[PDB]
RNA sequence: GAGUGGUGGCCACUAUUAUUGGGCCUAAAGCGGCCGUAGCCGGGCCCGUAAGUCCCUGGCGAAAUCCCACGGCUCAACCGUGGG
RNA sequence: CCCGGGUAGUCCUGGCUGUAAAGGAUGCGGGCUAGGUGUCGGGCGAGCUUCGAGCUCGCCCGGUGCCGUAGGGAAGCCGUUAA
């Protein structure tokens, strides 16, 4: 934590912003990653998530999901390309997901991995299971559900101590949101990985859109963002 | 033809209440409607209700508040013995405390955490979350 | 839908909700009993009455009046008739589909080979075929009497 | 095709009918119950 | 029927190799100096089922339900694995 | 709103030409409408609203 | 009463709608001609005209953006610019003016005057994309969808353009104070409009 | 202590982290702040100004 | 690891049998069309009944086998006393 | 395959046969969920008229087409005539 701290300030002297939010956080206006959502701006500068959460940086807090090598067919033989996803989060609130293309596998990599910072999310967390009522932030607040492609994930709450009951992709998504503990239903085509990967982010999404009341922040013990002990 | 009431007024509240309408009217009305109404209006789920005679069954007006995720019945009334809502709970609802089931009792309609708490069962009618 | 065709048509009747009769209306319910025993001696059908008798004599229909006699029930037509002996043996609906039933089997005796007709007499014969379950069950019919074509 | 029949409460008969008549359609299942392997083995279910 | 068949005491892997999970039993392995898999394994499915009967008494009500979850504390705390304050939690 | 249904006819007090009875009778017949007292036509049916032949007086509710 | 006397606002055919209509614009639809042409009220541009003045002149001057791609239009909205110190973009709009930092004239404004919603169509999508006010001015024909700021007019004739945009101006300049009286603004209509 | 997470004016859901909604002054008092989701705005739902009563798009 | 491999069977994998919980425009799959008997599914209100349904309580569903605590074989496997 | 001829058949009366890419490749009844714009039948209102069972505009119900929002889908696409 003590390194990043001065990462970003090493950052922030040297950016020069192109727009409105960068601005405002070069400003020192926004303090906070929490203040750029839910507003409806645009983020298109990666030096934002740099300054405001410089821990997604760490190699730790990185997961390269999948590497596929592509062909487009021309008269002189047949032209390569990559693909790459790729993901990022803070292992606390904040998660991202993002693809890359280029001609050599790093160039992809550096662009998948620059493209997950912007599509930066926040969630919310807390315990909903009928055998653990513990009110602690280790896996969702309640049932929710998400589809791409052919794929449609269902995930469960589930009790403290039992592990990511899913496939790999969704283990490493998880993990990286800051969740512990969940089960889960599929169905559909979970070898297709970039439409396995987006359910899951999109499941991860929707804990957003359910409706709730104050009792029920204080019985589930909800955490929006930071878990802030 | 029309075979049920109570699954109409479910699925037309859950239907409207997805592209913000903030009234709506349950066409053939009774009072199996109106005893779910009550208890959907104690837990506030919806605003104020009230009923229209005209020279047939009567309507209802009912006013929305967008606080409900998904509603609707349930089709046969399966009975339930008085120490066996948790299964049904997993079944219908997202979380364990999430939202109410709604049972015909012999002593009138109720949620389950009522029926619960006095210790019968009865008939399945409808889920609210 | 309709029963047989599918279609969706749904012109009809909208009868406003009232409880008592209006106050322009002056005729007591002696008044109406006298017109619709008239009528049906003229030779009218119970629903030509009614509507001579909102087209002509401006009243809404009977059934704003409660039954002198039993105070549970209103006052309709069929009802009125019965007060007197003047009801039909055979209920209306029955009696008009065997009577138009009846016409069309003379006609395909010199057309045997309108085949298109013949559907139409198939469908009139199911819904009088019904019509007899249900008046069978409920009592007004005899529990021998059959619709046979050829009587 | 409309909701998936019968739903009736009382309709018990029928659905149990249908589930049975349509398990013929699986191959595993209608080869073990009408031994078929067993009627045309050579080693006559042996393993050796 | 059948009669009664004696059972093992203890639960295998659902995959044998598993990159993650072989070097965290290597490195438990090496530590505490046991002399096979099985040995780890027969304690991994102890605590399992200390996990599960308490998940099961969480969501149970009654007069049974109680007295069993007493006897689980208190089995607990006779063996040192919890505090002489601890609760089912 | 509309949730009540309300009909589009009325009832309409008519006085007669010749006789110079007063009578009620509907817009929207169904048959020939004709005097009371003498026996001359007041309202010829149509498809929808019927033509009315008599002097119109009122409107009833 | 009025910002100007209703003669003028008929003269100049501010009421003169066309001959197709929608559901969300009938508040606005006065009555209709026995041609099939829809008409507007006047006294709803009026109001609406009024707080809009008002709600313009709280932004700072020059982070206002007015764009017009009808050939009618292009003429008001650069004298508006030139008035009131916003920027004017008139003709074709380059897409990705609003959404590409690399394109030389990036501009993220806080507030954006649409002159006509169908044919602004590539101005309006990159708005929705940034999330900011929509002042628009609407037509019979026209959809409400995004809008925040409804002003009913019509927005095809030469001089309803002119004067609807005249008139905005001089309330933006009255709101913020740089003129004392409404009267003091002299300078003609005929200044905004397009010529021959 | 935590932080408030806005709510729509029309229909009082509140505002997911990526959604196109908008926020602005109220036109007609300036003392209040609307909030529009992106649900309400493109379905063109009306709102209402808390303080002055003012209504709509 | 005193075990570790080969062949055959059943369950899981499999929401490839689907009550929970699948499909049928173009991929397997809507009878060429319609009428109707048993069966299944059936509009609103009031009164009665108490068959289904729910709650309380008597008599039963052997022992062994299953789960929990405590006690006896060095601990355990096994065996005993109690509660389910 | 192209050209000149040609029997059965194609047509009528009384029977048998029961088959098609018999395709909307989409079983039937009921409730609900933005709009826009053509056309056919009936009804209501207003304005014209050479007085026509005529013409133009608007609204309600029922048929028949196209473009499309939410939602659905492997996609093509479907979208109050729902997939
Ligand atoms: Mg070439
Ligand atoms: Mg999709
Ligand atoms: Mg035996
Ligand atoms: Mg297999
Ligand atoms: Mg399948
Ligand atoms: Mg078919
Ligand atoms: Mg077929
Ligand atoms: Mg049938
Ligand atoms: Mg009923
Ligand atoms: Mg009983
Ligand atoms: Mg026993
Ligand atoms: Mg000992
Ligand atoms: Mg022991
Ligand atoms: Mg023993
Ligand atoms: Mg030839
Ligand atoms: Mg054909
Ligand atoms: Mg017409
Ligand atoms: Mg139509
Ligand atoms: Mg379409
Ligand atoms: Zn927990
Ligand atoms: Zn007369
Ligand atoms: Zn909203
Ligand atoms: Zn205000």
């Amino acid at each position: 934590s003590q390194e990043w701290k001065e990462y970003a300030k090493r950052v922030l002297d040297e950016w020069q912003p192109k727009t409105k939010l960068g601005m405002l956080v070069k400003e020192g206006q926004i303090t906070d990653i929490h203040e750029i959502f839910r507003k409806g701006y645009q983020i298109k500068e990666p030096e934002i998530i740099d300054v405001l959460l410089p821990e997604v940086n760490a190699r730790e807090n990185q997961e390269i999901l999948d590497i596929a090598l592509t062909v487009r067919m021309t008269d002189s033989g047949r032209r390569v390309r990559f693909r790459v996803l790729a993901a990022v989060g803070n292992r606390d609130g904040y998660v991202g997901l993002g693809i890359g293309h280029g001609r050599e596998v790093g160039i992809a990599i550096r662009k998948a991995i620059n493209y997950a910072k912007l599509n930066i999310i926040e969630i919310k967390r807390g315990c909903g299971s009928w055998e653990c009522r513990c009110r602690r932030p280790h896996s969702v607040p309640f049932t929710v559900e998400g589809k791409e492609g052919s794929v449609r994930v269902k995930l469960i709450p589930g009790p403290r101590g039992l592990g990511l009951v899913i496939g790999d992709v969704g283990k490493k998504i998880l993990r990286l949101a800051g969740i512990q503990d969940v089960w889960s239903q599929t169905l559909g085509e979970t070898r297709t990985t970039v439409n396995f990967a987006k359910a899951v982010f999109n499941a991860l999404y929707n804990t957003n859109k359910v409706v709730v009341t104050p009792e029920m922040i204080e019985r589930y013990g909800i955490v929006v963002g930071r878990a802030m002990p | 033809t029309l075979l049920d009431p109570l699954a109409n007024a479910l699925s037309h509240i859950t239907n409207s209440e997805r592209v913000g309408k903030r009234e709506v009217y349950i066409k053939p009305a009774s009072k199996l409607i109106g005893e779910v109404l009550r208890v959907m209006q104690k837990y506030g789920y919806i605003g104020e209700f009230e009923f229209i005679d005209d020279g047939r069954a009567g309507v209802y007006r009912v006013q929305l508040l967008g606080k409900i995720n998904k509603a609707g019945a349930i089709k046969p009334r399966f009975p339930v013995k008085a120490r066996d809502y948790e299964r049904w709970e997993k079944r219908f609802l997202p979380a364990f405390e999430f939202g109410i089931l709604i049972v015909s009792t012999s002593q009138g309609v109720m949620s389950h955490k009522e029926a619960r708490e006095k210790g019968i069962g009865g008939r399945l009618i409808a889920y609210v979350y | 839908a309709r029963m047989h065709a599918r279609k969706r048509g749904k012109s009809g009747s909208k009868r406003p909700p009232r409880t008592a009769p209006p106050i322009w209306l002056e005729y007591t319910v002696e008044d109406i009993e006298n017109l619709v025993v008239k009528l049906r001696k003229e030779g009218y059908s119970t629903a030509m009455i009614g509507t001579i008798l909102r087209d002509q004599y401006g009243i809404p229909t009977v059934k704003l009046f409660r039954d002198p006699d039993n105070p549970n029930r209103k006052l309709t037509i069929t009802r009125i008739l019965e007060k007197h002996g003047l009801a039909p043996e055979i209920p209306e609906d029955l009696m008009f589909l065997i009577k138009r039933a009846v016409n069309l089997r003379k006609h395909l005796e010199q057309h045997p080979k309108d085949l298109h007709s013949m559907r139409g007499l198939q469908l009139i014969e199911s819904k009088i075929r019904r019509l007899v379950k249900y008046y069978k069950r409920k009592g007004k019919l005899p529990k021998d009497w059959r619709y046979d074509p050829e009587q | 095709p409309g909701k998936k029949a019968p739903n009736g409460e009382f309709a018990g008969r029928k659905l149990k009918l249908k589930r049975k008549k349509f398990r013929w359609s699986d191959i595993r299942y209608k080869r073990r119950v009408l031994r078929l392997k067993e009627k045309s083995d050579p080693l006559e279910g042996a393993p050796q | 029927g059948d009669p009664k068949r004696q059972r093992k005491k203890y639960e295998t892997p659902p995959h044998p190799w598993i990159k993650e999970r072989l070097d965290r039993e290597r490195v438990l392995m090496d530590k505490y100096e046991l002399k096979n898999k099985k040995e780890l394994w027969k304690h991994e499915t102890q605590l399992k089922n200390f996990r599960r009967r308490a998940r099961r008494l969480l969501a149970a009500r009654g007069k049974q339900a109680e007295i069993e979850r007493e006897q689980l504390l208190a089995r607990l705390k006779r063996l040192g694995l919890l505090p002489e304050d601890a609760v089912l939690d | 709103r509309n949730v009540i249904p309300m009909p589009r006819s009325r009832f309409l007090r008519v006085k007669c030409i010749d006789c110079g009875n007063e009578q009620i009778v509907f817009s929207h017949p169904a048959t020939r409408v004709r005097c009371n007292v003498c026996g001359a036509t007041l309202v010829e049916p149509t498809g929808g609203k019927g033509i009315i032949r008599a002097k119109i007086l009122e409107v009833l509710e | 009463e009025y910002l100007v006397p209703l003669d003028q606002y008929l003269a100049a055919g501010v009421h003169i709608g066309t001959q197709q209509k929608t559901k969300d614009m009938k508040k606005f639809i006065y009555r209709v001609r026995q041609d099939g042409l829809y008409v507007l009220d006047v006294r709803k541009t009026d109001e609406r005209l009024k707080v809009a003045g008002k709600f313009l002149a709280r932004f700072d001057p020059q982070s206002i953006l007015a764009v017009s791609v009808r050939l009618y239009g292009q003429k008001p909205v650069k004298k508006f610019g030139e008035v009131t110190g916003a920027r004017a973009i008139p003709g074709r709009f380059l897409p990705g003016t609003m959404t590409n930092p690399a394109v030389k004239n990036f501009f993220e404004p806080d507030v954006i005057i649409i002159t006509d919603p169908r044919a602004d169509h590539q101005a309006m999508k990159e708005a929705i994309e940034i999330g900011i006010p929509i002042v628009a001015l609407v037509d019979t024909e026209n959809l409400l969808s995004y809008v925040d700021l409804a002003i009913p007019t019509n927005n095809k004739g030469r001089k309803a353009l002119a004067l609807i945009y005249w008139i905005l101006a001089r309330e933006i300049l009255y709101n913020r104070g740089e003129i004392s009286s409404r009267e003091e603004f002299k300078i003609p209509v005929e200044e905004f409009e397009m010529k021959i | 202590l935590k932080f408030e997470i806005p709510v729509c004016t029309s229909c009082g859901r509140e505002i997911t982290p990526r959604e196109h909604a908008t926020h602005f002054v109220c036109p007609n008092c300036g003392e209040a702040i609307i909030w529009r989701c992106e649900t309400c705005r493109l379905l063109a739902k009306p709102y209402k100004c808390p303080k002055c009563g003012w209504e709509g798009p």
